[PDB]
């Protein structure tokens, strides 16, 4: 939830965090989710601020209005982001990785945003089971399986949670073909 | 191509003599079944070449059979783009007639 507050004169729609503090001269104009649930990408903070400004009034930002008096001129409004960014996973795990026994698969992720302390934790699901076993050790952004065997195949998932609790997730399937035992 | 999607896929085809060619269709030179699908793989050792080397006889039956293996790759396209703005006076009453 991102709380937007808009000012009448400087046309500054400060997009603060949910538990923020509306600055002087600005009035609360609404609240929207940046990581929109049904469409995570393809939507940007700029889109959230617009729809909130499509219900206000040009005469006065409070006392909401509509199309003939709404604030549609997005060119004049300046969006001064003062809130934490998304935990965008720039490079996610490969969807499927193919290897032979004795090989080595180095799974990687790069995270940008959130609060300063980023926590990395990995998880492993058995190749036919349904419960997610917790990978011991790890606690890093790159898992390296060496001399991988036919027992270590399956689905490996990493979950990057920050100091706030906005976790982004990514999964990878590791199919290591081998002669049957 | 449009209307296809946002990700691509291909077919890597491993050669017969490669250690990735992991298959069960394999008959040794004596006509018995063997675990390895290929002939000898990527090995160099001359012993393991002179053995498992496909040798036929005068009456050749199902005494040499090999398998194959197919892999795949993928890659998705991402949208990129930036822009800039200019006013009419910035092009008319400007020193350069080629600023645009």
């Amino acid at each position: 939830e991102l709380k937007v507050a808009f000012n009448k004169d400087t046309y500054v729609a400060t997009v603060l965090d949910a538990s923020g503090s509306v600055p002087s001269g600005s009035v609360n104009v609404g609240t929207f989710f940046h990581p929109d649930e049904t469409y995570p990408d393809s939507y940007v903070i700029y889109h959230g601020v617009r729809e909130l400004l499509y219900k206000r009034s040009e005469v006065d930002p409070a006392q909401p209005g509509f199309w003939p008096e709404n604030i549609t001129n997005m060119q004049a409004v300046t969006i001064d982001n003062k809130a934490t960014a998304r935990l965008v996973l720039n490079t996610s795990l490969p969807r499927v990785v193919s290897t032979i026994e004795g090989g080595k698969v180095t799974l990687s992720v790069v995270a940008l945003g959130g609060k300063a302390p980023l926590k990395y934790k990995w998880e492993f699901r058995a190749p036919n089971a349904s419960t997610w076993t917790a990978v011991s050790g790890q606690t890093t952004a790159n898992l390296v399986l060496d001399n991988i065997d036919a027992d270590k195949a399956g689905e490996y998932k990493v979950t990057v949670t920050d100091a706030a609790g906005t976790s982004v997730d990514s999964t990878a399937l590791v199919a290591v073909g081998a002669y049957p035992p | 191509p449009k209307n296809m999607g946002k990700t691509i896929k291909v077919y890597e085809y491993v050669p017969l003599l490669d250690d990735r060619n992991i298959n069960d269709q394999g008959i040794d030179a004596n006509g018995a079944h063997i675990v390895n699908g290929n002939l000898y793989g990527s090995s160099k050792d001359i012993g393991t070449i002179t053995s498992k080397l496909p040798l036929l006889t005068e009456n050749g039956g199902r005494v040499n059979r090999v398998g194959f293996t197919r892999l795949s790759r993928e890659g998705s396209i991402h949208k990129f783009g930036f822009f800039y703005e200019f006013t009419q006076e910035s092009l008319d009453f400007d020193s350069d007639d080629q600023l645009k």
